[PDB]
């Protein structure tokens, strides 16, 4: 058995979203003869934690407000994906698991529209379904 | 008497002398009207101060003083638990 | 809902009024936010007027100040302010995310007139046409920006508020945020093109004060030093304060917005001196640090001056001239508007009255720091 070492931030946030069967993403910084196995972030110092933020744009049609849209979009989730995240979120926005969405500006065409979706590789099979639902788009 | 207490605990220090003299308040028994005297301002000093040793001892001393004979504690038991829930 | 209408919010604000609580703060008026008058925007038959959806965004707004600077009484990510409403328990008058709240009343505003991160470009946009658009036919949608923006200025309010004094809103038995304050004129004395001339002796007198209205006339002209200059913070003091200076810009960019428009600025007058804003330290203390770096020492000196003399009346322990538990932050900001008044007698006068209390591309920079101690030694040898 190969002995490594945890951050014990990553450990104890760990065992206190756990207790109340899911994964444990991790990231090892394996120097010579010397392992670390740290969160992402914790390897910032060491440059190294350059971050790769992803966002998968979505194409709607739609021109609504935008908090309308993201309560819409948050109660038709809720209704889809099964008790993931019942929350009204302070910003007017939506997020299932550990993805970010953002009604971002439109490109240079006026006649397009598109709302973009970040996400992380965690999440990202929840996301792609997320984004495939709403292919279809809200009611234009 | 606790309006030594009163007088003297607010104007200590931090660190130990609080300690200190909270240990030494626990070597002698306490009546019931006295007792819910003491609680209501153990539960001050407990929401104004920050170190967890000093509270911790304050706890134990609250625990100590909940075992007495004749009162009912259901009372601050109430606000007891109040301040367990943020702690 | 036909059977009172308007009757049930306004039998709520009146019991809020009625348990010491006549600024809309009580725990029901929360309950009446979240619940009552929610349900009565969202209800289509009960079509309110644009004054009772101001009057429950100035509700949400106290609440939200009650609950990020009000002391709680005893006797990726989400954040909400919560605290002990008056008449109900923290957990037992709940409202789900108040920001939202808000944020959602002003969309309901805007819906009574048909026609943020995400949409801050979206935000921009709408603001950037919010003070040339034609008249109420062409206004109705414009109120309804207007009113957005708005939003989004108490929003970036309340983020400087929360990184400048939420700490006395919170007890200590579990994790909170610290406080911080601003600085004066005083940061280009650390770098190598900075040179030692951003306040002189002699100078900060003769061009910054003047003498100008000492009283907090506020909803007026106030100075034009933002258009092309601005608290540049350099990241070799502030490191570590991404939040703290990002919630800054923010408020100054608001702030710089705020004083274009004459409704916005007459409605947070009208809020601070019905509601008493100004008695809770944060948002008063963010308030008046963007009035000065906007341009207006004098109303900003004089509404700090009224916190200062509100928290002394207040529970809080004061002293002369001397920080505290809680009188830190009020004598870092006192020592910052000397040092941006130029009063260089006076400077030197608070330094020997804080000498216990202190802690053993162009022109002038800042800084982000604690409102402690640190915040008035270093600044104070620098003006030195």
């Amino acid at each position: 058995s190969i002995p490594v070492g945890i951050s014990l931030g990553l450990l104890k946030r760990e065992m206190a979203q756990g207790l109340l069967p899911r994964l444990l993403h991790g990231t090892l910084i394996m120097k010579d003869s010397n392992f670390r196995l740290v969160s992402s972030e914790q390897a910032l110092k060491e440059l190294a934690e350059h971050q790769l933020r992803f966002t998968c744009r979505v194409h709607l049609h739609d021109t609504r407000k935008e908090q309308e849209t993201a309560l819409r979009v948050y109660s038709h989730l809720k209704s889809v994906l099964k008790d993931h995240c019942v929350q009204h979120l302070p910003d007017g926005s939506v997020t299932v698991e550990s993805v970010l969405l953002q009604a971002a500006a439109p490109s240079e065409d006026p006649g397009t529209k598109v709302l973009l979706v970040s996400w992380t590789y965690q999440d990202e099979e929840l996301g792609s379904f997320l984004t495939s639902l709403l292919k279809k788009g809200l009611p234009q | 008497k606790s309006a030594a207490l009163h007088i003297d605990l607010c104007k200590a220090t931090s660190p130990a002398d609080a300690l200190q003299y909270l240990l030494q308040f626990a070597r002698k028994p306490v009546e019931a009207e006295s007792v819910e005297g003491v609680v209501r301002i153990l539960l001050e000093h407990y929401y104004k101060e920050n170190d967890p040793s000093v509270r911790l001892k304050i706890a134990s001393l609250l625990g100590l003083l909940s075992k007495t004979a004749g009162f009912s504690p259901d009372c601050i038991m109430d606000d007891a638990i109040n301040i367990l829930q943020n702690e | 809902v036909v059977q009172h209408g308007v009757g049930l919010g306004e039998a709520l604000l009146e019991a809020e009024t009625i348990e010491e609580q006549e600024s809309p703060v009580n725990c029901f008026r929360k309950l009446f936010v979240c619940d009552v008058l929610p349900l009565i925007i969202n209800n289509h038959d009960v079509r309110l007027p644009a004054n009772l959806l101001y009057k429950y965004l100035n509700k949400a707004a106290e609440f939200y100040i009650n609950y990020v600077t009000r002391s709680t009484q005893i006797e990726s990510k989400r954040s909400s302010q919560k605290y002990i409403i008056e008449g109900l328990t923290e957990k037992s008058s709940q409202i789900v995310d108040p920001w939202e709240r808000l944020f959602k009343i002003l969309n309901v505003v805007g819906m009574r007139c048909e026609w943020y991160g995400d949409i801050l470009h979206r935000m921009k946009d709408l603001c950037r046409y919010m003070n040339n658009f034609d008249s109420e036919a062409h206004a109705k949608y414009k109120n309804q920006v207007v009113y957005s923006t708005m939003l989004v200025f108490f929003k970036n309010a309340f983020q400087y508020v929360n990184s400048i004094q939420p700490s006395l809103f919170q007890g200590p038995n579990a994790p909170s945020q610290v406080p911080l304050v601003l600085l004066e004129d005083v940061s280009n004395v650390y770098g190598d093109v900075e040179i030692d001339r951003n306040k002189h002796i002699h100078k900060k007198r003769k061009l910054a004060e003047g003498r100008e209205k000492t009283m907090s006339s506020d909803d007026e002209d106030c100075s034009a030093k933002g258009r092309n200059r601005h608290i540049v913070v350099n990241k070799a003091e502030l490191a570590n304060s991404t939040e703290v200076l990002e919630s800054f810009k923010l408020a100054r960019e608001s702030w710089e917005l705020l004083y274009s428009l004459e409704f916005l600025d007459k409605e947070f007058t009208r809020i601070c001196l019905a509601w008493k804003t100004d008695t809770w330290l944060w948002l008063r203390i963010f308030l008046t640090d963007m009035i000065i770096y906007q341009g207006q020492y004098k109303k900003a000196i004089a509404s700090l001056h009224h916190l200062a003399a509100l928290q002394g009346s207040i529970s809080q322990p004061q002293i002369t001239g001397q920080g505290t538990l809680e009188h830190q932050r009020a004598l870092i900001q006192l020592a910052t508007c000397h040092f941006a008044l130029g009063e260089y007698r006076m400077t030197c006068e608070k330094v020997l009255d804080l000498m216990c209390y202190m802690v053993l591309r162009k022109g002038s920079d800042l800084k982000l720091l604690p409102c402690t101690s640190k915040a008035i030694m270093p600044y104070c040898l620098h003006l030195m």
